[PDB]
C-alpha cells in the first residue's frame, strides 16, 4: 500500500487491475511544527519578601 | 430559471469526525466503512454534478 502512489490505489480499491481515470486514495494533513505558549508578563509579584 | 448544479463539496470523514488526533481515530475504525462509505457518496454526488 505504501510503496508509491500507485499502489494506494490498488489498496483503495482491492484490484490489481486499475482503470483510468482519477481516484481520490488518501488525505495530506500538514503536520504541525511545535508549539507556542503566550501568557502575559507576570502582572504582580505575590509579597514573598 | 433553472437548477443545473450543486456547488460540489467533498468532506473527509475521517478529519471532521476526529479532527487532528490519533486515539480518537482508532475509536473510528471500529465502526466499520462509515467513513469509506460516505466518501464514497459524496463523490457520487460530486462526480455526477
Ligand atoms: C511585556 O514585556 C515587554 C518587554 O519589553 C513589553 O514591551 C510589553 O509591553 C509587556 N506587555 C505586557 C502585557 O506585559
Amino acid at each position: 500500500c505504501a510503496l508509491d502512489p500507485l499502489s494506494e490505489t490498488k489498496c483503495t480499491l482491492k484490484s490489481f487491475t486499475v482503470e483510468k481515470g482519477i481516484y481520490q486514495t488518501s488525505n495530506f494533513r500538514v503536520q504541525p511544527t511545535e508549539s507556542i505558549v503566550r501568557f502575559p508578563n507576570i502582572t504582580n509579584l505575590c509579597p514573598f519578601g | 430559471i433553472l437548477p443545473v448544479s450543486m456547488t460540489k463539496t467533498s468532506v473527509d470523514c475521517t478529519m471532521y469526525i476526529c479532527g487532528d488526533s490519533t486515539e480518537c481515530s482508532n475509536l473510528l475504525l471500529q465502526y466499520g466503512s462509515f467513513c469509506t462509505q460516505l466518501n464514497r457518496a459524496l463523490t457520487g454526488i460530486a462526480v455526477e454534478q
